[PDB]
């Protein structure tokens, strides 16, 4: 029947808002995951690399959007309303810097996101933004950060965090991968994070995604201390890591 | 569920692919009169037929003036076409006062056709 | 239960009705093709609408249109509706052009016309846009690039693509001949062969070809070399 | 066999507008001729000119030959507008909702006309039980009664299905008239 | 345009209430040398971190406030509440009362039920904290209006949690006492048994500046 | 098994387009001549050429096998636009809408078809107990004419059934015709990846 | 009380995923093969092959057969979808309409095999009641024709229902395979 | 009296919960065990273990006693919910569409148990008046052939109609348990 | 007095007329449905009296 479900402003009788609710099943219904981790000192944002459901370039289709130099992020969803974010993004990170001279922390990026996601939900000015994202980044304390954000308005944060279209069938695997380098050997940090942690990350999107996982399908971004720039791990050191699974 | 959902609105698209609201404009202007011209080589003639509505009436006037090489001759409604007529004389008397040169006849067209799309895309303004 | 009204209402189902409906659009309208080739981009738009006018003069609907010397952009849907899209590109080089004095770059002047597209697609009282637009360009030092936007954004870089009435016909033929490696005076008697397979001999097909060594600039169809067209093989 | 089929199709439109402008506006005189507008009140609806009734039998079999050929001539018509309903779309088809009433109307006729071979069975059917009565209780004289009711009976419905074939006969052909554009091209 | 009913009442304010009657639940009790809160964190997993996802903010150096609704609302009324925190100081150079902030975010979420096109907020406020007037504790309703309660829960099913209070409270009880008489207003309310550094107090501190309690340091009192 | 479940899509497929291109015309060229457009009114349905009735009873006999010819043909057009209705989506469903009313058009002229078969023996049993009445009361004249009645009522019906089968002949034919693109792709597979 | 309940949900689960899984393609098979759907038309809805019609009598006792084991299978699936609609909330339903329409076209089927056993008995007592009267009437020609032209009808029914039989089988097949997803998980959060 | 009133609906209340807790689950397992789930197709709707008819006569005895069981133990839960129906307003009645959905599949069963004392009379009768036509006709065998036929069409909707109630007692039981919050407290 | 709007109490006691008329509906149809008992009882007993060695 004509339920309580048309506009976006307007209560359900349980107290439901179903705009928000369906907005967050078109991000599952993209079918592309993505897995960010953050271990000691680092933090890696794993992408997927897939059209959202011939001559297609694949290295121009990604699911890894910088918003600085030092704050990086991803997307999924649909690919109209994930561009748009990361423009709506860019233009606040870096007003941040013209507002207030130091550059933007990644944990007030993402409540400063929310903010403007908060105002179109109480307001049925436009449609919501069906995408999600993992903003990932070191502060300055040299401490690394990654927030997650729902449609809704969200700043969660996890040490370990499964986008997309799995996060009903992840948190089983991830709870083990992290368990896998916690309570185990843990002996130090010899700044080898990269052997630690994205080994440790790409090995959690095998468990996920029942393919072989090709090297030419699959992208990641490092903001680990020493480096600081989210940079874009290559092809031949991607196909590196795949050989370590042995 | 379909033929009376997709009909009233222009901003709804219909299932198919089809924005029946304009589509019904496009019918709109077969209900007046005719209207036929022939460019030849270095002329161009318009003959307009006008519609006498009563016999103590005058025939309305189909075929207008914009400029001195330019006339323009509606066939449809007339409270959208003299509403085009005042756009399309403010916008070439505005050119032979902005310039000296007459305005090209594409370039003035690409005005008129943008005014149809602006009219197209607000959900008040209609087509 | 009638959920695909609005374009800011969400089907339950997840998926985003009201602008799916705008493919379905597309697909009934006159088709536009474009591939890469190792001399430049020849570009291609076929009007099939020869049944019902056939008073229009043979070179006058053009439907290749660009913004500057060096970017060609193509329509696939609403013609009027995409005349819209071109002044906001326009424009859009200009006020970069203003800002930065050097023409704008393909990978920044893409991602700011998908945003205008899909910015439309959010409001609760402006229709969305029913025109997908083919935005295509060749480097002198690096090869081409053709970006294809549909409706509601999602740019995607091609290397050869077709968009109109026939998207699941002519992708079978490109397939078949590398086109990244052959000539560009030697495609465009290829492309011809296409139209004839799927439909009259007429010249409705209006196009041009941005690099011939030719400056490396957008030039016009070039009537004399597309006369010889080889009607039987 | 395309050909055949295609002619088929030409044949069955030929036929309509030949029925309209023709056969239908004969009839409309035929069943005026019988019932005619300018008669005073009750010289048609009465009983004054009224074994088996020989006179009853005369006159239903003419009723027969009058239904048989409404069915007829309606039936191909019904069959003409549907073959020129266009494709289902959505929205714009207000004209396919023209046609649609023209069908439901010639449906309804068909129906009413298909009726009456089913009911004058039934009349001497239902004529002849009473009559059977009336053997074994013959002095009951509502029996004798009801026996001179039943004639009484069908001879005002007989005329009034009469009247309601001319009746029919206009409304089916001024509805048509004045909606013509609208039935044949729906669309452009 | 959240009108009216012929009932005499609103009806998407109604439904508005629902929702903060199906949320993680929120508890205040206020003493007479300081004020106390408690949330059940329901944490969902551990990769969550405990120090980003918070039910206890600051408004001040002397209020605290706690969320009991939808919790993309916790933030703008939060920053709307900051805002007026800053404006009555910049001029006034004192402190911020509680009666003068609590009627000014009432008037702020009354403002989003009359104006049309708009929403009203999925949640339920609880601001306390020292005034030079003594100790309050203040619960905001989604329709607008405030109450000036003394011991109040606002979360799922209140109705037999407020029970617990209205059989175990006194007047004159101290911080100290307080914590376990909330803490058994949670962990034998309802599930959520295993009560192990998963529950945010906020206490007033006997006019102190705000302090959010520690995991460790609510374990001293979690023992019982 | 899976096996023979793909079959079964296969040769219905076939059997459905094989109905529409060649079973279905066939028929209607049949019925078609003998109760042919162009006629003039009133030399068809007439009463002319007018114990059991011997030409009463092989006039039913050639509409049982009509009756029979026309269920098995469209059962199988009907099940194959069944198999072919997309999973059930909200909106962007016009053309199950589409098939949903080809569905109801088949079930119509099939429900049609089915009450011939009840029909023949209301015919048999009605004019029987009528007959035994006769047998019981040979004077009373108005049940022998009732008989005669009833006869030239069964031999217009006969032909109405005629017609009727020639028209949902061509009604079947003409839809499917001109809604051919939307009954089998009625849903866009929107193929990215 | 508690582990036999669930033991219970356990069970019918299995017997609903055996059945579209094994029992209902099977039988789809099994009725298509002795009705085969690329024979010519006529071949199946004809009379060649046709006291008591002792004949007919035999036929009728395989219906019951195939009426019997149809409405087990789908009386479980049916109960299995039962078990499964998800608790009752305003909105956010669509997969409970999924459930809902499904439910319908299950009874639907269901209803459809449920009268055939009254069919028949109202068959043998149809034709009870006109063979009593050519006993008393032996010569009025016309009861023994409706006799003859009753068993042709039912001869036709029951060939009918065989179709149906088939065509049900495969419209519950497909439908339930092609929203199998929206079947077992209708919202789930 | 008011007190009195008031105790009983509480001993309503009593008795809906003792039907929800005790009453309904003995009584799935007890229809379970006469018409298991995992039973192969063809061993429940078979007629292996098929004057008036003695057989039959027993089976009719014991479905009248889980009719008369079932028609007590829901009409109080019916009772249990119009009890508890909130004050009439306008809007905000979701949960008494609960309440209303609840009571009419109820009152469908009900119904459906009701129909059962009717379905019985039906059977006597019919099978009389066949007996009478065989025994005054007795060489055309179609109404001995009617008979048996009747015995086997009742056979079978004897074990559909212990289905149906196995079915219902399921689908009863599901239906508040999930819908239990709403129930009391709409 | 029938107003337009503003009358939900109005649908109270319509709610209120159709409720009791229900319940006085269904206790009238008891007397009509006594006969049918006498009446259904008596018929069969005729029946028993013609066909005494049946049964059922």
């Amino acid at each position: 029947q004509s339920m309580y479900d048309r506009h976006l402003t307007i209560f359900s009788p349980d107290g439901n808002l179903y705009q928000i609710e369906y907005a967050i099943k078109a991000v599952k219904n993209t079918n592309i995951t993505s897995v960010g981790v953050k271990g000691e000192n680092c933090a890696v944002i794993i992408s997927q690399k897939k059209m959202a459901t011939k001559l297609l370039d694949y290295n121009n289709i990604t699911n890894i959007y910088n918003i600085t130099d030092e704050i990086g992020c991803s997307m999924v969803g649909m690919p109209g309303d994930c561009l748009s974010m990361v423009y709506k993004a860019r233009s606040e990170a870096s007003e941040f810097l013209y507002s207030n001279g130091y550059n933007v922390n990644a944990e007030t990026l993402c409540r400063n996101i929310c903010d403007k996601i908060q105002v179109y939900t109480q307001h049925a000015y436009m449609r919501l933004h069906a995408c999600s994202g993992m903003i990932i980044g070191i502060d300055e304390n040299n401490k690394p950060e990654l927030f997650k954000f729902d449609p809704s308005g969200f700043c969660a944060g996890y040490r370990a965090c499964v986008i997309g279209n799995k996060e009903q069938e992840s948190i089983s695997v991830l709870e083990r991968l992290l368990e896998k380098r916690k309570k185990k050997i843990q002996q130090e940090t010899i700044d080898e994070d990269i052997r630690n942690t994205t080994i440790l990350a790409i090995e959690a999107l095998q468990t996920i995604l029942a393919f072989d996982l090709k090297a030419s399908e699959i992208e990641v971004a490092i903001v680990s201390t020493k480096n600081r720039n989210f940079t874009q791990i290559s092809e031949k050191e991607i196909d590196n890591y795949l050989t370590y699974i042995a | 569920m379909y033929r009376n959902l997709y009909d009233t609105d222009n901003i709804i698209y219909s299932p198919e692919g089809r924005l029946y609201q304009v589509e019904y404009a496009s019918e709109a202007i077969k209900q007046g009169t005719c209207a036929v011209a022939i460019k030849s080589k270095d002329y161009v003639v318009v003959s307009g037929l006008k519609k006498c509505i009563s016999k103590l009436s005058f025939p309305q006037e189909k075929i207008f003036k914009i400029d001195d090489y330019i006339g323009i001759s509606m066939s449809g409604i007339t409270s959208d076409a003299k509403v085009l007529t005042k756009f399309m004389q403010n916008e070439c008397l505005s050119h032979k006062f902005l310039y000296n040169e007459n305005i090209n006849i594409e370039s003035l067209v690409r005005s008129v056709a943008d005014k149809y799309q602006k009219n197209t895309q607000k959900s008040s303004k209609r087509a | 239960a009638g959920y695909d009204l609005s374009v800011s209402t969400f089907s339950p189902d997840g998926r985003l009705y009201q602008v799916e409906y705008i493919y379905k659009s597309i697909n009934n309208n006159n088709t536009a093709l474009c591939l890469e080739c190792k001399d430049g981009i020849i570009c291609c738009c076929i009007n099939s609408n020869m049944d019902k006018n056939k008073m229009i003069k043979k070179n006058s609907y053009n439907r290749i249109y660009h913004v500057n010397n060096n970017i060609i952009i193509t329509y696939s849907g609403f013609d009027g509706d995409a005349r819209n899209i071109i002044d906001r590109a326009r424009s859009e080089a200009n006020t970069y052009y203003y800002n930065f004095h050097t023409n704008i770059p393909l990978h920044i002047l893409v991602n700011r016309i998908s945003l205008y597209i899909h910015a439309y697609t959010l409001y609760w009282h402006m229709r969305p846009f029913a025109a997908s637009i083919i935005i295509s360009s060749f480097n002198e030092k690096d090869k081409g690039d053709i970006y294809c936007i549909e409706p509601n954004g999602a740019c995607y870089k091609y290397s050869g693509i077709v968009i109109g009435k026939n998207k699941e016909m002519f992708k079978t033929e490109i397939e078949k001949k590398d086109y990244k490696d052959i000539n560009v005076r030697d495609a465009i008697e290829d492309i011809y062969k296409f139209i004839l397979t799927s439909n009259n001999l007429q010249n409705l097909v209006n196009f041009s070809w941005i690099c011939k060594e030719s400056s490396y600039e957008f030039q016009n169809i070039h009537e004399e070399i597309l006369t010889p067209a080889l009607n039987k093989a | 066999i395309k050909e055949e089929y295609n002619k088929f199709k030409y044949d069955i439109t030929k036929q309509a507008i030949e029925s309209l402008r023709e056969r239908i506006p004969k009839r409309i005189i035929f069943f005026n001729n019988l019932v005619n507008v300018n008669s005073e009140p009750g010289s048609i609806l009465n009983v004054n000119d009224l074994p088996s009734h020989k006179q009853i039998y005369l006159e239903l079999e003419k009723i027969k030959t009058y239904a048989s050929e409404l069915i007829e001539i309606i039936g191909n018509i019904k069959l003409w507008i549907q073959l020129n309903v266009p494709r289902i779309e959505d929205g714009n088809n207000f004209g396919v909702g023209i046609q649609e009433e023209a069908i439901q109307e010639l449906a309804r006729v068909e129906e009413s006309a298909f009726n009456l071979y089913d009911a004058i069975v039934k009349y001497y059917m239902e004529r002849a039980k009473i009559s059977t009565k009336v053997l074994k209780y013959p002095n009951v004289s509502d029996y004798q009664e009801a026996v001179r009711e039943l004639d009484e009976k069908e001879w005002i419905h007989i005329k009034i299905t009469i009247v309601d074939m001319r009746n029919n006969y206009i409304m089916l052909y001024d509805l048509l008239y004045k909606n013509w554009e609208k039935v044949v091209k729906p669309k452009n | 345009l959240t009108t009216f009913s012929p009932t005499g009442k609103l009806v998407q304010i109604e439904y508005a209430l629902n929702r903060v009657s199906s949320s993680s639940p929120a508890l205040g009790i206020r003493a007479k040398n300081g004020v106390i809160i408690a949330t059940e964190k329901k944490s969902p997993n551990e990769l969550i971190e405990e120090n980003s996802i918070f039910k206890i903010q600051q408004i001040s150096e002397h209020i605290g406030i706690v969320y009991a609704g939808m919790p993309g609302d916790f933030r703008v009324l939060l920053k709307r509440a900051r805002k007026e925190a800053i404006r009555y100081s910049l001029q006034y150079g004192s402190e911020i009362l509680v009666k003068e902030l609590v009627k000014i975010i009432a008037s702020i979420v009354q403002e989003f039920t009359q104006t049309g096109g708009v929403r009203p907020f999925g949640l339920s406020l609880l601001i306390c904290g020292v005034d030079v007037y003594g100790y309050h504790l203040y619960q905001i309703d989604p329709s607008g209006c405030y109450f000036n309660w003394m011991a109040t829960c606002v979360g799922k099913d209140y109705q037999n949690n407020m029970s617990f209070l209205e059989k175990r409270y006194n007047k004159d009880i101290e911080i100290e006492d307080a914590i376990h008489t909330a803490i058994l207003t949670l962990k034998e309310s309802y599930e959520g048994v295993l009560n192990e550094k998963n529950i945010e107090i906020g206490v007033a501190y006997d006019n102190k500046p705000f302090k959010i309690l520690t995991q460790n340091e609510i374990k001293d009192y979690l023992i019982e």
